[PDB]
């Protein structure tokens, strides 16, 4: 059992912790609330 | 078959360390 | 979610004839805030450091460019000292600074909530400790206000022990006491109403006025004014700052890099380029402040009315 | 004759400004000189195009910079002469009861006198001088009835009591005539008998 | 190793992730290093101007 | 000296409070009074203590007539560019 996605060219919102790990994200053209 | 990701495949673009900090 | 067309209120004909009236029997007491900015944070560009910035060959080539540096420097020098007197006029409005006597027998009325703290460094009131819990770089410095705000809050607890105990006598000459209900009654007086009705009422007046101050920081435990203001000013800062890693059409956009991979006779074209971007950018900079101190001026010069005619007298 | 610092600062940034757009006229802003007669008699209309337009670029810049710090300039001036035009109005043409705006005190009357590029208005006020203290009351009872002040305040000596006007010391005997009656004397807090 | 910069180092209390060299700050200017021979992370102050 | 507002050199600091006739910052005047120049906190004014009781009252017995001055600008000077000519 295995996936295969491709990657395009986006503009991403990254939400960085006091760690400096990511914990979240946006994709800013999924939708209008994006 | 075909299936649906979520919220997957995020990579850290690159080095720099870095904490809350809603970057684009 | 819904689109519709907006109503302006609620509708009612009065009951208007040619030998009506309507007389109230009764009336409540009132007390609400209103919220008015007096000064911006000063702010000082060196113009030098930020276009060039350390390098040699850009302050050459820049100080061929004649007095632009001054008059922006000048600009906003002028600015910084316009909110020290915006301060001074709204809150050094007293000459002496004034003192609540031990007791508090205010005929019933309750002044603790806006009267200051003695259990504090800052010595401010209740309410002034809920409103102030709610609101270096490449030549950028901001200096600090000359009037500390322990400083504005010991005028401002003079202002109000001025009016407790003097009532408008002090803002016209030397403090006289009266007392509070007897004042109330001169008050009451001054909007047309006979001072019985202050005299035969003054334990429900004093309630209500308690209730209403109690309200208050209910309603604020809104500032969204200053916030502005405040934001206003943090967001063009940040914007003159990300303004320095733009090329404005040059190879780069830092200066070692141009001047460490050319010549002076190739490097010199591209430096000039560099300059003349980052001195548009100080100059929509600073022509921006010039107009939003002027709206700050505009509101503290409203704020010195209020406090004139609010404060110290009866409108 | 021994103060006019407004109107000074005035008239003074105004020379200021028009002296540095003079002293622009002679900077380079990148050509070889600050002439034309040194850039034009010394190159061909082709190459002279280049430094020349070094030049009007600078020069432009200095101008329009010009225009726009007096604009910013007048729009302050236009304000205090709109607060200059409703002084006239409301001192010098009327008496006003507004606090702290005609003067520092109860205002009387305005005077107005021309200034270089202004006005001083001279602002005559009553202020109140030399207070003694008394004791008060709101009403007085009498045949059990509260007696009210109709426009004064009662005061007592040590061992008399009399009726005043609020702003200047003149003792009254009370009579039927400078009060008036509301109730009986058990409601209000702080009648004397008298 | 590559990062030019001048100022005052200082002993750091903050805590990279074990691949991240330097750190950064809103406005995206460098405030932090991780000295690669010993791997400690050291602030980046501006030295002393006005 | 060390101040909110940075290092100060060449004025000593004093204990009273005057009224301010330097402004360095952060409630600090200077001045040219003890000379030399001096350090210190700005004076808010006077203190005045009013005798406020539940039954007393005070009563001016005289007056004063005073004339303030006060001034404004109203105008300023027209002036007129010829852009070719500059
Ligand atoms: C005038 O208004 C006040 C309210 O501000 C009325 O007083 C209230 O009366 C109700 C009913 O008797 C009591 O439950 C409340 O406790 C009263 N409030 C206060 C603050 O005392 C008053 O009755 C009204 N009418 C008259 C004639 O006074
Ligand atoms: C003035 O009002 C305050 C309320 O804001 C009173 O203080 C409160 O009093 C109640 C009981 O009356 C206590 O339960 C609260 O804990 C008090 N809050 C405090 C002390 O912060 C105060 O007593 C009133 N003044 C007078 C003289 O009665
Ligand atoms: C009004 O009476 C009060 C009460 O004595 C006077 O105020 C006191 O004056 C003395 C002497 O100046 C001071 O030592 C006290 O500190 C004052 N306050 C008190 C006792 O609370 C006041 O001088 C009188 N006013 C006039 C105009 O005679
Ligand atoms: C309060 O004022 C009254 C004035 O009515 C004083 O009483 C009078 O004083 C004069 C002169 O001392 C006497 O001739 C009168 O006989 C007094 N009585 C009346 C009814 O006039 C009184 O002495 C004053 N009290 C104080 C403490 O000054
Ligand atoms: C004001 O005058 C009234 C009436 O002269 C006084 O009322 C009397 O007071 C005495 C003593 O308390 C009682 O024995 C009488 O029964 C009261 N009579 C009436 C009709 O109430 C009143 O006490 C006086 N006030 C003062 C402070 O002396
Ligand atoms: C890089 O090389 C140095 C020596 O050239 C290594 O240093 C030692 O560091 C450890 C700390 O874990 C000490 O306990 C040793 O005593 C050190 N040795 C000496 C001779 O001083 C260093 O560890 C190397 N870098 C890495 C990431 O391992
Ligand atoms: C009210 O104040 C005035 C001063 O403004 C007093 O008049 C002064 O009286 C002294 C002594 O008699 C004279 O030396 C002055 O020449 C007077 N001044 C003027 C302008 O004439 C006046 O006596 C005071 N009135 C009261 C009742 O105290
Ligand atoms: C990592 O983050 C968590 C929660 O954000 C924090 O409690 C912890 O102190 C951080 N550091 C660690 C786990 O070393
Ligand atoms: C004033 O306060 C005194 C306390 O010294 C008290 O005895 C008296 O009843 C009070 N009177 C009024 C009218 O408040
Ligand atoms: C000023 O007063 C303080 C009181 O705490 C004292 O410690 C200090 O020495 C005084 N300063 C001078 C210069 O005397």
């Amino acid at each position: 059992a295995y996936y295969v996605g491709y990657l395009q060219p986006r503009t991403f919102l990254l939400k960085y912790n006091e760690n400096g790990t990511i914990t979240d994200a946006v994709d800013c053209a999924l939708d209008p609330l994006s | 078959a075909y299936t649906n990701s979520f919220t997957r495949g995020v990579y850290y673009p690159d080095k720099v360390f870095r904490s809350s900090v809603l970057h684009s | 979610i819904i689109a519709y067309t907006m109503s302006l209120g609620a509708e009612n004909s009065v009951a208007y004839s040619n030998n009506s009236i309507a007389i109230p029997t009764n009336f409540t007491i009132s007390v609400t805030t209103e919220i008015l900015p007096v000064s911006m944070t000063k702010t000082s560009v060196d113009c030098t450091m930020y276009i060039c910035g350390d390098s040699t060959e850009c302050s050459n080539l820049l100080l061929q460019y004649g007095s632009f540096c001054t008059q922006l420097n000048r600009a906003l020098t002028g600015i910084a000292v316009e909110q020290d007197k915006n301060t001074q006029e709204v809150f050094a409005q007293v000459k002496q600074i004034y003192k609540t006597p031990p007791i508090k027998d205010f005929g019933g009325f309750n002044f603790s909530q806006i009267l200051p703290d003695p259990s504090k460094p800052s010595k401010r009131s209740p309410i002034e400790d809920l409103l102030f819990n709610k609101v270096k770089f490449n030549g950028l410095t901001v200096l600090p206000p000359l009037l500390t705000d322990e400083m504005i809050a010991q005028y401002t607890s003079a202002l109000l022990a001025g009016t407790i105990t003097s009532g408008w006598t002090f803002g016209a000459g030397p403090a006289l006491q009266i007392p509070f209900p007897m004042q109330m009654a001169y008050r009451f007086n001054g909007i047309g109403v006979t001072q019985n009705v202050l005299y035969e009422n003054q334990k429900l007046i004093a309630n209500q006025f308690n209730s209403a101050i109690g309200k208050i920081q209910d309603s604020l435990s809104a500032l969204g004014k200053l916030q502005d203001v405040v934001n206003q000013n943090a967001q063009a800062l940040n914007t003159l700052v990300k303004q320095l890693s733009s090329n404005f059409g040059a190879i780069s956009s830092v200066l070692n890099d141009i001047l460490s991979r050319l010549d002076p006779p190739e490097a010199e074209v591209q430096i000039d380029r560099l300059i003349t971007g980052r001195l548009q950018s100080l100059q929509t900079y600073v022509t921006q402040q010039l107009i939003r101190a002027a709206e700050i001026r505009a509101s503290a010069n409203l704020a010195a009315t209020k406090m004139s005619e609010c404060v110290l007298g009866q409108s | 004759s021994s103060a006019l610092g407004k109107l000074q600062d005035v008239v003074n940034q105004n020379a200021q400004a028009l002296n540095t757009l003079v002293k622009q006229l002679s900077s380079n802003f990148g050509a070889i000189s600050s002439v034309l007669n040194d850039i034009l008699s010394r190159l061909d209309p082709p190459e002279a195009e280049v430094q020349i337009d070094r030049l009007i670029t600078g020069r432009l810049q200095s101008l329009q910079t010009y225009v726009t710090q007096q604009l910013i300039r007048a729009a302050e001036i236009r304000a205090s002469a709109n607060l200059a035009a409703t002084k006239m109005s409301e001192c010098v043409l009327g008496q006003s009861k507004r606090v702290d705006f005609c003067g520092k005190g109860y205002h009387l009357m305005s005077f107005p006198q021309s200034a270089p590029h202004g006005v001083v208005f001279l602002h005559v006020t009553y202020v109140p001088a030399q207070e003694k203290n008394f004791t008060t009351a709101p009403a007085i009872c009498h045949d059990g009835k509260a007696h009210f002040p109709r426009e004064g305040v009662f005061v007592s000596n040590g061992t008399h009591w009399f009726v005043t006007q609020r702003n200047f010391y003149e003792p009254q005997i009370i009579t039927t005539d400078n009060t008036f009656v509301s109730g009986n004397c058990d409601v209000v807090i702080g009648i004397v008998n008298n | 190793n590559g990062l030019t910069g001048t100022g005052v180092l200082t002993e750091s209390n903050k805590k990279f992730l074990p691949f991240q060299q330097f750190g950064r700050d809103i406005a995206d200017t460098t405030d932090a290093v991780r000295d690669p021979q010993t791997l400690e992370i050291l602030d980046i102050t501006p030295c002393s101007f006005g | 000296f060390q101040t909110r507002a940075g290092c100060l050199i060449g004025a000593e600091h004093v204990n009273n409070s005057y009224e301010c006739d330097i402004p360095i910052g952060a409630g600090i005047c200077a001045s040219y009074q003890t000379q030399s120049i001096i350090a210190y906190t700005m004076s808010l004014g006077a203190e005045n203590s009013v005798a406020y009781s539940n039954n007393s009252i005070a009563i001016p017995t005289n007056f004063t007539i005073s004339v303030t001055t006060e001034i404004l600008p109203v105008s300023m000077t027209k002036t007129s560019v010829d852009c070719t000519m500059y």
